[PDB]
């Protein structure tokens, strides 16, 4: 949709704002914290679909979730359409390596970052995201030796 | 829904014959395939990842190969220090992760420590630590892996840096991974003869697009779980 | 169209082997060195149009031309079937932006190659290409301040 | 696809202290690409504003451009007598289609160069080449672009040709003048010359965006020099005496 093209390809657009982050938050993330593309897209099909099974669940979480996984299925769709008017897959092949290498790690964030919004808890989220974006930043004289562990919430 | 056929299952070869070991994928998972040796009485150890990438240390005589779904292990000038038992792990993703069934070849002429196995009684719950050290858990993840005596490696579950566990089909609902500042834990319930294992955790290394579950090292000693109804 | 798409988000293919160059040899080339795309791809259909005009002189070059211009009428097609099914035409200008600003300079370097082949001749073209990189990789002080400069034929 | 460039008003009267607005009309969209250049009595251009808002180095922030698209503008709000001069926008669509506006009048009441050298005075249909040598300007990575204005009226723009050697004509010059390059110099060649192509011919610098267009950039300029179409001459040339 219009939404995604203005987040995917340049613009001036913070999916995080709205919900109390920034760009700049995420992007301090490692990219080995996050999991892979389809791993999340998983979740996030659960995640949606227990909304789905209650609707009092429902958040603005579930719809950002919905458009990720939207946005995700039309680039995959260009793809399989591009594997056409050239009949062979390997064009689509090189489309979704295009896709993944350009956009991947701006999907695996804003997936993970609604994913664990929805299962920790928004606010513990970001706490998290300024402990660590502080860590990072400190300068590595007095930092300490391991950056800070985002834990899972007891039961 | 991933399986892994693994063939053959044992192989005898002497010294400097060559060993020949096939798996099969049901679904294409492209290179992301380690291969396993594990010796008796010892955690398994990574010899190749990636389908094709050796770690370090491992002969040159070892190759893999192979990628979507056919994969090859060879050992070229087989060794009787390579006598061992072998086992791919295919991810297709963290959920759809499955170890072959392995292989016994017979050749003739940073840290993990898990801890909490016991004696459970039947229908009981139990929950395993592993203590990590020399390892930044916001960037590696965290494996759970059991072995039945005398049986082959089956894949629990992984959990990432970003602390999102994953868990194989069979594992979902009665197995849980938790994650603390020092520790992996992993919380099972419903305890039946059939979950009698060795419970081993090791560090999964992701790569570019975050696939960890595939290459699994360093790996615990593990820590024995046994549901006896003599408790 | 398998070719376009490769050369261009594919990186497995120089077009410029057949033609005795590399793209190594026109990365060094400033990127003020080269007119904009719209100026060469004007320049590109003229001297196509003399291509057809007078088969005789048909060259590769202007068949290279040609998959070149055709490539990037693709792209800007591609640019408004989105916005033309997206509301807007700022989704339009979006995606050629993104066009422009990530391939626009690989257009530029293949356009230039082809015209100038076509316009000093491909042996002049070859020779100045390796003067220039070798200024480019000189000391400073051991080469003139000025690169080597490209002259118009007589 | 001719771009025009409506400039108005022609003429404006202003006290010391007030202030003064020009506007430029584009044909078609131009984005951005658009210069204003201001010219006093007796002497060359002078690049004020490019990009249509950027101001050149030294000059008062009192001149402020605005616009893209097809409208444009300039203020000068705190205008003085030194401002007072003729102002030209200068818009490129491609460097083919390239053209100054018409000019305006402003009555205020209270290393690098480049020599041209060539002119003459010539007959009716004859041919002449014009040279401009450049200094300081690495003519691999900068564009040189001729410009000429008859006397008492407006500039206007010839061709440019790039670093890389690819020349450009606006509609009315093709294929009556040609631009070449040498390592040291730019050169202009004209044929079938008659009384409206007399004037004087300035070569400028043109500076690339990142686009590549610079045909609107127009920094440094050469002096000029002065062409003269005499019925007079034989089918000679005369040296201006």
């Amino acid at each position: 949709s219009k939404l995604c093209l203005g987040w995917l390809w340049g613009m001036d657009i913070d999916p995080y704002k709205e919900f109390g982050a920034t760009v700049e938050l995420l992007s301090f993330l490692p990219s080995d914290f996050f999991p892979s593309v389809r791993d999340l897209l998983d979740t996030a099909a659960a995640l949606y679909r227990d909304a789905l099974e209650s609707p009092e669940h429902a958040s603005p979480h579930h719809t950002a979730l919905r458009q990720a996984i939207l946005c995700w299925g039309d680039l995959m769709t260009l793809a399989t359409w591009v594997g056409t008017n050239l009949e062979d897959p390997a064009s689509r092949d090189l489309v979704v390596s295009y896709v993944n290498t350009n956009v991947g790690l701006k999907f695996r964030q804003l997936l993970w970052f609604h994913i664990s919004a929805l299962t920790f808890g928004r606010e513990t989220v970001l706490e998290y995201l300024v402990s660590f974006g502080v860590w990072i930043r400190t300068p590595p004289a007095y930092r300490p030796p391991n950056a800070p562990i985002l834990s899972t919430l007891p039961e | 829904e991933l399986v892994l056929t693994q063939t053959p299952s044992s192989v005898s070869a002497a010294v400097g014959g060559t060993v020949t070991i096939n798996c099969q994928a049901s679904q294409s998972i492209s290179s992301r395939l380690g291969w396993y040796q594990q010796k008796p009485g010892q955690p398994p150890k990574l010899l190749i990842y990636g389908a094709s990438t050796l770690t370090s240390g491992v002969p040159s005589r070892f190759k893999g190969s192979g990628s979507g779904t056919e994969f090859t292990l060879t050992i070229s000038g087989v060794q009787r220090d390579d006598a061992a038992t072998y086992y791919c792990l295919g991810s297709d993703t963290s959920t759809d992760t499955a170890f072959g069934g392995g292989t016994e070849v017979v050749v003739k002429g940073e840290q993990l420590v898990e801890s909490g196995g016991r004696l459970v009684p039947p229908g009981g719950s139990l929950t395993l630590t592993c203590t990590v050290s020399g390892i930044d858990l916001s960037s590696n993840a965290i494996s759970w892996v059991r072995q039945a005596p005398g049986k082959g490696l089956e894949y629990i579950g992984i959990i990432y840096g970003g602390s999102i566990p994953y868990y194989s089909r069979w594992a979902k609902g009665r197995f849980t991974i938790s994650k603390t500042s020092t520790t992996v834990a992993l919380k099972m319930s419903t305890l039946t003869a059939s979950d009698t294992a060795t419970y081993f955790c090791a560090r999964g290394k992701s790569d570019g697009d975050g696939y960890a579950a595939y290459r699994l090292d360093p790996w615990g000693l593990g820590t024995l779980v046994t549901i006896s109804s003599l408790v």
